[PDB]
RNA sequence: UUUCAAUGGCCCGUCUACACGGACCAAGGAGUCUAGCAUCUAUGCGAGUGUUUGGGUGAUGAAAACCCAUCCGCGAAAUGAAAGUGAAUGCAGGUGGGAACGCCCUGGCGUGCACCAUCGACCGACCCGGAAGGGUUUGAGU
RNA sequence: CUGCCGAAGGCAGAAACUCAGAUCAGUUUUAUGUGUAAAAUGAGAGUUUCUAGUGGGCCAUUUUUGGUAAGCAGAACUGGCGAUGCGGGAUGAACCGAACGUGAGGUUAAGGUGCCGGAAUGUACGCUC
RNA sequence: GAAGCUCAGACGAGUAGGCAGGCGUGGAGGUUUGUGACGAAGCCUUGGGCGUGAGCCUGGGUCGAACAGCCUCUAGU
């Protein structure tokens, strides 16, 4: 139906993702800005987000949010661990930049595993 | 359920209906009340109780001044000239 | 007490809201309403749409466009055989005052687009139903 | 910051050192009259909430890192953002070939771990 | 806000802070310069070296 | 009832007297 | 925003010089208070007539047993007298009414008149004040204009004046201050800790030797 | 971890100090299911509510699920020994308090839920009268 | 397993709503004779409703009568015990302190400072073989 | 994880009794691209770690075929 209700179904307890284990749990989305519970964070139970993965950068949006096989719009990066922080900040700012700093750090650790 | 009882927490510590004239216009269907309530016809709507599982009609409530005619067995003392001064007749059935 | 008892999301979230409102204005009525929102069921009597129809025509009367507000359920009263021109705010409606209220009069809106149309409380009157009613 | 633990010795159930029949996991003693229950001198201690550690460091390690159980790369990758607070310990059911595989893919995650050499 | 509590009485700068009056106190002022004028009135005398 | 005010006591009329248990 | 900050720095300032004016005027009249009393007993020796000083109406209240085995009824006076522990403090306006309710709880507590130093020396050491029904303390005088300014007090030394000098509104003053926490006196108490100060022992009335006790107290 | 040194430490359970049980260990072992009633909580519907006594469909396992139908149960009306009778006068009655709201210009003003004090009427059973009218009797009544 | 509340010899708690009060007090003053009435101090005070466990006894206290070689017996109040660990009295159900979360530092209570035993074989004046 | 964050103060015996939150066991539905003959469960251990605790994870040895976390359900727990 809408974020919030999706939330109170899935994101508190209910998803494929959840690890709880003695008094955390953690996110294995695909689509997680921070890889922790939160409703800033969690893309089935808010609008739309970006997150990064090994580089691959997910975007969303609301208004063809209905069909899953083009919700997802990917963009490819393989030229330089700073520039990669240029285009994720750049298509950030005009974005809510609370999950700038996020994603740019997961930039950085992931450039680092490489 | 066992599991929430006090026990897994202790363990370790030792004939004849009747209905008021405030419902009579209710038993009859939505469309008998559309097409019979608020207006001025020479034919008058019937009521019967009798049919609708009611003995006997009581006297609570008022009523529009629409006529109508109550079908039953039994009526209530009053409430027959609560019909007459609403311009119905209450006749009998057997 | 500071949460309801039932687990219902919609519920929840309702009390989310007026949680919110209570604690970010100086309306008694938004703390009415979160109070009312944590009673329970016995504490939460249905009011007839007779009832309210009978209060807002009450006397002097001024109903005029004042919206009714009762945290519980609007049961209809089939006794009355008209319904007037009226506008209540409510947890829930049965589907038969629903329909009577919409076809014939005014109209139904939920706690939310009564926080949405007088999120403070003004031009509300605040019923309650009948209490004890003990069988 | 730094670790400190309140209580270093485990409670033992009374009379656990007289008997084989009674293990070594606490029973709060039950009896109206029993010395452990009314508390008299040099009796062993019961847990008390008061021997609660610091919220800040309760759950870590010695090296400030909360372990968290590992089986399969999947949960390796799940340590990305947590690996200055998080260690991962391999599951002590996994196989060796998944153990090496493992335990390169937190060498290479830059995440420590504390069985890893095994 | 206040984390911890500091003494005024030990803590020079409380003291500023809740009194700011210490800057000019002036404690210890001469009413006797010399000048000491010995009363005690003789039947006083008497009374008290009485008995 | 508050408690007592200073004042004046005078002995010129009556000189303390000795007093012994 | 300039306009802002600087009304309230001003503002801020021209408290500040109140509080120094007053605190200096409540100075000046302890001095003159005691240059008076000393004029006075020099006159009346010299005249051979006698003195007699005012009887203070200032009592400073400590109590000096256990919670154990009391009488009820010396429970519920101290109690009301806020002596939950032993060696909590009190400031108490000694009048008629509170001399008999202090000659029951005489074997459990012992009082004094105290001197300038030592309810100065109190406030600022262990005072601390009942905000919201919390104990808060008098780090800054923010605290005493926000929840004394209603009575004219505005500071600490306002508020020593108001207890020493047992002002108009001495039940408010006091009442806004949490009981005194003393610690165990240094040097210790005499042999027995339970006789009465008269018989060479702890409780009951002392007068003046109370500030010896609470220079060891704090 | 073992051990030593100093300090402390009476053997656990039961029963009103005693007494009764206890050689040791492993496994088993004691407020369960069900019928009714009551309080509370939650869910659905709401002057209604209840499919599973029954019938139909269910092919992929068919003791499930889904659908359909009249009785009938409780409630919607109480009182009387019983025949029986069997409820808004007066906005479905008024007064005061009363949540919340509105109005100004803290307070006042309205405004009044629920509920509580009052309060009149009505339904009856009781009495008088021959339905009207009169009681200051009554019912977990409108 | 842990935490919180916590008795009883009509209670403790839960829910439903009053008034920001002069509304109560194991209390003391004032007035009238332990009763009543109308200043101090403390506290937010309350009302209807239902629902677990208990209704025992030991010890001492002050008020009396019956008493005797001699104790003793019967009342009323008060507390402690009982649900209570800790310091001291060599040790102890009723004696003196003190009401208990895990620790660091300081200071004491009761009792103590010849040794066992942490602490003056301290100071001052007498008595005693 | 609005079921969250944050600041402050007071408080801490506990039988009968009342309330609340958790640990562990057998089986059922959902999920974990879940673990496993390159060794599942079990067992032993003067190894290591976590939790106040119920308990949990882990190193080494033995061993041979199944087993577990998360959310619900259930009980010969």
């Amino acid at each position: 139906q809408q974020d919030e209700v999706i939330w109170q179904v899935v994101g508190h307890e209910f998803c494929s993702y959840r690890i709880k284990g003695e008094a955390q749990n953690f996110c294995r989305n695909e689509y997680n800005v921070t890889g922790l519970c939160n409703r800033q964070s969690c893309p089935l139970a808010n609008s739309r987000y970006a997150t990064v993965r090994e580089l691959y950068l997910y975007m969303k949006t609301i208004e063809r949010a209905h069909f899953p096989s083009k919700l997802w719009q990917r963009i490819k990066l393989s030229k330089n661990y700073a520039k990669a922080l240029e285009q994720i900040d750049q298509q950030l700012l005009y974005w809510p930049g609370r999950q700038i700093h996020r994603c740019k750090q997961r930039l950085t650790r992931l450039t680092q595993y490489l | 359920p066992t599991h929430v009882s006090k026990t897994r927490k202790l363990r370790g510590h030792v004939w004849r209906p009747t209905v008021n004239l405030d419902r009579l216009w209710t038993l009859l269907p939505n469309e008998a009340r559309d097409k019979y309530l608020g207006k001025n016809t020479e034919v008058a709507p019937v009521i019967n109780v009798l049919q609708s599982g009611y003995g006997k009609v009581l006297g609570k409530g008022r009523l529009p001044e629409t006529p109508v005619i109550v079908q039953t067995r039994y009526v209530s003392r009053r409430a027959e000239e609560k019909i007459k001064q609403a311009g119905g007749v209450v006749e009998l059935i057997a | 007490r500071s949460k309801p008892a039932s687990e219902n999301v919609y519920l929840k979230l309702l009390v989310k809201l007026y949680r919110f409102l209570a604690r970010r204005t100086d309306s008694r009525f938004n703390k009415a309403i979160l109070k009312r929102l944590f009673q329970s069921k016995t504490n939460r009597p249905p009011i007839s749409i007779s009832k309210i129809a009978a209060l807002t025509s009450r006397k002097s009367a001024s109903s005029q466009n004042k919206t009714t507000v009762v945290v519980g359920t609007v049961t209809d009263d089939e006794r009355m055989l008209t319904v007037p021109k009226l506008s209540i705010a409510a947890l829930r409606f049965t589907k038969s005052a629903r329909a009577r209220i919409l076809k014939a009069g005014g109209e139904v809106l939920t706690l939310d687009q009564l926080a949405l149309r007088a999120p403070t409380g003004s031009n509300t009157v605040l019923v309650r139903g009948k209490k004890h009613a003990r069988e | 910051v730094n670790i400190i633990k309140k209580r270093t010795k485990p409670f033992k159930r009374h009379q656990s050192d007289r008997f084989k029949r009674v293990g070594e996991s606490w029973r709060k003693p039950r009896g109206i009259d029993s010395c452990v229950r009314r508390r008299f001198r040099g009796t062993i201690s019961m847990p008390k909430i008061g021997y609660g550690n610091n919220k800040k460091t309760r759950y870590c390690m010695p090296n400030g890192l909360k372990a968290f159980l590992v089986r399969n790369v999947s949960d390796v990758e799940l340590l990305l953002m947590h690996n200055k607070t998080y260690a991962a310990e391999i599951a002590g059911n996994v196989s060796a070939r998944k153990r090496v595989e493992i335990v390169e893919k937190a060498r290479a995650l830059g995440v420590k771990v504390t069985n890893a050499g095994a | 806000a206040h984390v911890q509590k500091k003494n005024p009485l030990k803590n020079k700068a409380v003291l500023s802070r809740l009194n700011p009056y210490a800057k000019a106190y002036k404690a210890n002022v001469k009413i006797n310069s010399e000048k000491t004028p010995k009363a005690a009135g003789e039947k006083f005398l008497s009374v008290l070296h009485e008995n | 009832a508050p408690p007592a005010k200073a004042h004046f006591v005078s002995t010129e009329n009556n000189e303390p007297v000795t007093l012994h248990p | 925003i300039v306009a802002a900050a600087a009304e309230k720095k001003s503002a801020r300032q021209k408290k500040r010089e109140l509080i120094a004016k007053r605190a200096e005027a409540y100075e000046a009249e302890y001095r003159a208070a005691e240059r008076e009393q000393i004029e006075l007993a020099r006159k009346a020796r010299a005249e051979g007539n006698y003195f007699v000083p005012h009887e203070p109406k200032l009592i400073f209240v400590v109590r000096i047993r256990g919670i154990n085995n009391i009488p009820p009824k010396a429970r519920k006076i101290m109690q009301l007298l806020r002596l939950l522990q032993i060696n909590n403090g009190i400031f108490v306006k000694f009048n008629k009414a509170i001399k008999e309710m202090l000659q029951v709880v005489e074997p459990y507590v012992t009082y004094g008149i105290p001197n300038h130093k030592t309810v100065r020396e109190l406030i600022y050491k262990r005072g601390f004040g009942k905000v919201n029904k919390q104990r808060i303390p008098l780090s800054d005088n923010a605290i005493i204009e926000a929840a004394l300014g209603k009575y004219s007090i505005l500071s600490v030394e306002d508020l020593i004046h108001e207890i020493y000098t047992v002002g108009p509104n001495f039940k408010q003053a006091a009442n806004f201050l949490w009981p005194f926490k003393l610690s165990s006196p240094l040097g210790g108490w005499r042999e027995r800790k339970f006789k009465h100060f008269i018989e060479g022992g702890d409780a009951g009335k002392r007068d003046e030797h109370i500030n010896g006790l609470v220079q060891k107290m704090l």
